[PDB]
């Protein structure tokens, strides 16, 4: 109903968004292949009133006119794509990426999502699947009579059968890379789908023109840093409290006026 | 696999890894409790307006 | 966050000698097959038999 | 006396009911075979004003009319019938449930009640009774000169006598299962009675059909998770304060009305 109230009602909402981002980052501190978020803000409208640079006289200009501004709005929350620390949890079905590539996974509806999570399982039919049961691509089947699974640095999946001194190649794991990794649309379950801001999916082999390397027995942990999130909570809490104090001051000002 | 007679298959739980995981999990739980406490001190501040 | 699942590290553990003839250890893959009083089929790696 | 005041009054009552549910869950942490309660709410009636979808002109309909709603009401309190942690008390008379069955006891009224509590005693008559003295159908009499009581996984109760190399069976503990477990009416003293929404009591041995197994020397602790209750208490307190603030705002508006 008054200008300062709207401005401080935008400040509250922006700080609440910042707290939401911080809390979501802290909640997923242990999920493998996670990329933490960062919210960015920008200034709202700026009411012109007296125009800055307006010609007051015929020879004197008015410097920096009465530019009363509106509150703040957040542009977006961008994913900080950095390499999480690798952990040696020593299982043949866990693979970790060393560069900037993504695994391709086929969704049940026929479309393809992209995930950096390397915790793979084997279904009842012998196909490699994501822990959520989504089958990986371009399909790597694993026989029932398998003794050991070896996934090399180039993505070649080999299976050694019983009593045979030579391994059997059962597929080739490829990595998808994008022009813009941030523009991908996250659909949950550690899955990202392609968006027009992410360019087009460029499939590549692990070690060539820019796909990362795969390490077997390793899991890529999250890049969330706990101490920085703690400090950011302390600063967001203070900013939210101060903006609420601005709301309260506006409320008190409106009280006296009405009482008059 | 082959059967070995007169021997038992012991568990595969390594204690050192379990202890360090317990420590890190405790710290993560405390951090989540801390952000829970912050959201309230924010809700309480909004209420006291 | 959502817990996707809970797995079990099916790696071969320690083999410890016991001195009794009725304990069997399964190296590599394999599961002992059991039937309960109801008739359901179960599988177990514990070779402590009696 | 004004609509918003009634809505806020209903909200306060619902939050108070939630707090009572939380307090009841907290008070029964040490009870054996206790299933925690959870309250479910529904939104109340709607004052129609303009009907949503009413034909305004001859061809254009009115989308999403003025549906001013009333407060909230709690529908139900549902138990979480989940297997609590088993505790070893190393007692020959304590029994614990592994599945989803119930023990059947006889009230002195003559009707049958159902309890999941397993801390059993023997009365001066030698029968098996519950700690509240209710006699445990379909009825197990323990002889005078008993040396040890053995209750099997399937419910066979045996007593080892002095001078007899073989155990003597003195009964058979049975379990009753319901098609709807949450529909039972709790009468207190760890007892649930059958209603028409709880289906019909299907008696069966522990192991056959779907009834669970009996473990001797174990007691079933309550399934109450405490930290969840503390977080729920914080949420309930804050929501109650918010509803009280709404009541205060309505009171202030009414006060500024009166003077006019």
């Amino acid at each position: 109903m008054i200008s300062s109230l709207w401005i401080a009602k935008t400040g509250l909402d922006a700080q609440q968004t910042n707290m939401d981002v911080i809390a979501n980052n802290l909640a997923n501190v242990s999920t493998n292949g996670f990329k933490r978020q960062r919210a960015v803000f920008e200034d709202l409208l700026y009411q012109t009133i007296r125009q800055p640079g307006a010609q007051s006289s015929e020879q004197t200009t008015l410097p920096s006119g009465l530019q009363i501004g509106t509150g703040v709005r957040p542009v977006a929350t961008e994913r900080l794509h950095s390499q999480g620390n690798l952990s040696q949890t020593n299982n043949s079905k866990d693979v970790a990426i060393k560069g900037q590539g993504f695994f391709q996974v086929m969704l049940p509806d026929g479309t393809s999502a992209y995930t950096r999570d390397g915790s793979f399982q084997v279904d009842q039919n012998g196909q490699l699947v994501t822990a959520g049961g989504f089958q990986v691509q371009p399909a790597i089947t694993i026989p029932a009579n398998a003794l050991s699974i070896t996934i090399g640095r180039d993505g070649v999946v080999s299976v050694t059968q019983q009593g045979q001194a030579a391994p059997v190649q059962v597929g080739q794991l490829n990595l998808t890379t994008f022009m813009n990794d941030t523009g991908l649309e996250s659909i949950g379950e550690n899955l990202y789908i392609e968006t027009q801001s992410s360019g087009a999916p460029n499939e590549s082999t692990p070690g060539l023109n820019g796909a990362g390397l795969l390490y077997q027995g390793y899991v890529e942990t999250s890049n969330v840093n706990v101490a920085e999130e703690l400090v950011n909570m302390i600063q967001v809490q203070r900013a939210y409290e101060i903006n609420s104090k601005a709301v309260s001051t506006t409320d008190q000002m409106l009280q006296k006026l009405t009482q008059l | 696999g082959k059967l070995t007679n007169g021997a038992l298959e012991a568990s595969n739980v390594d204690l050192s890894k379990e202890l360090v995981n317990m420590i890190v999990a405790q710290r993560n739980y405390q951090s989540n409790a801390q952000t829970i406490k912050t959201q309230d001190q924010i809700l309480n501040t909004l209420v006291n307006l | 966050v959502k817990v996707a699942g809970i797995t079990q590290d099916f790696t071969d553990g320690t083999t410890t000698n016991t001195g009794r003839g009725l304990d069997v250890a399964i190296s590599q893959n394999g599961f002992f097959r059991l039937v309960d009083s109801n008739g359901s089929v179960f599988y177990s790696r514990n070779g402590q038999f009696k």
